């Protein structure tokens, strides 16, 4: 569950994602909020 | 002469800072005892292997969606199987099922959940484009 | 030794006005007595649970695509389940299987349909590629 | 009881000149005998109609991606079912399962093998993303 | 459904008449609207 | 197939070669043309 800077772990893909592939979704990862806003 | 569950959704849960979404779900097929629905889960009382298939439909230009379907018991969740799409992101084009299915060795005592981890995510409620069940073979 | 079915496409059909594709579907694998193919409908003849299960290889660009699988029986239509996909808008690169299936309570004198809700789909004939079968459970 | 088979990957193969990955097979659950992985194939010691299933987990910019499933036996090739998952071009983004099922007549000899028809493809060894599966009925 | 769009029976929702009109046979709701 | 087309064993069916230009490892005969 831990990766590179401005990344999340995601848990349906068990794969590092970058925080920009989830700013166009409605509600963001809890840790990605930040980067997003 | 097997035991069967078919199930389908009523509403959708999603706690606040969690990024999970679940289902709570009623069952319109039964035959046989060993599974029970109660809310977003269900128990497990007869051991043995069993069929389990379960489809979502989402509505949502999040880049992939899908679900995971788990035991959880003994103090140990597993895993059983995801499936995943990839999504268009126009919203107005945005629709696609997503179905998996396998056969798994269920214990006495175990809790099977399907997430869809995202929060709040838009799957649709509609009997036959989102469901879950179960075959005792 | 459980009964079942296992269908393949002959022919493709869409009338004019109805926005609807449907396969006319020939048996390769049959073993029991309950159900019996009758062009691009199954015609259910012993009451039962079955697993139902559908899949249609498209070769389409419209945005979505997919089918829907009912039963009509005691003037009452009843939709089972749907597949659906989004697809590629490019026609070169606009291929995807859709899989569904699901468990159901069919009645003796239920007709199954399976129908692609859009005129002139392009799909597959090919046995590996589109298919329909049934167990009795 | 059902005699059934659960398969999950241990590693993933491909040869030079050909253009095709297959998958090394390890049983999970196994009840009763009629079938044995052998490596990238699964061998069918009893004759029998079986419940076949598979899922493969892709991440690939190819533009589409999917498996190839096959019975080979008394000096012949035939496809079972094949799934086909387009894929999105930014690899990222490049996600999606892919999962087909289907009833057969399997045969004593018979050689079971699942191809993905392109070379060095990019699947999941995740046993929960992608597994091969098989019910005697 | 409002105008231009479709009850589309497969996603059981209203969509615009656009989204079908280069593409094989629209429906035939669309067919005006996907001409002129 | 012709000429700058491979046959795709899983779509059963010719293809141009620039779909396969993105792949991490295209087709043998596909190989030249993505050059
Ligand atoms: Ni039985």
């Amino acid at each position: 569950g831990q990766c590179s800077q401005n990344e999340y772990f995601d848990s349906l893909l068990h794969a590092c994602i970058p925080c920009q592939l989830r700013c166009s979704s409605n509600t963001p990862p809890l840790t990605c909020q930040r980067y997003c806003n | 002469k097997h035991s069967v569950l078919h199930l389908v959704p009523v509403n959708i849960t999603s706690k606040a800072d969690s990024d999970v979404t679940e289902v709570m779900w009623q069952p319109v097929l039964r035959r046989g005892r060993g599974l029970e629905a109660q809310g977003d889960i269900v128990r497990v009382w007869d051991t043995g292997i069993y069929l389990l298939y379960s489809q979502v439909l989402f509505h949502d230009v999040t880049f992939t969606m899908g679900q995971v379907v788990s035991r959880e018991g003994q103090g140990r969740r597993e895993t059983l199987f995801r499936c995943i799409r990839s999504m268009p992101s126009d919203p107005d084009r945005a629709y696609n099922s997503c179905y998996s299915a396998g056969v798994f060795h269920l214990h006495q005592g175990d809790i099977i959940t399907v997430k869809i981890p995202r929060a709040n995510a838009k799957l649709s409620l509609s009997p036959h484009g989102t469901f879950l069940g179960f075959v005792k073979l």
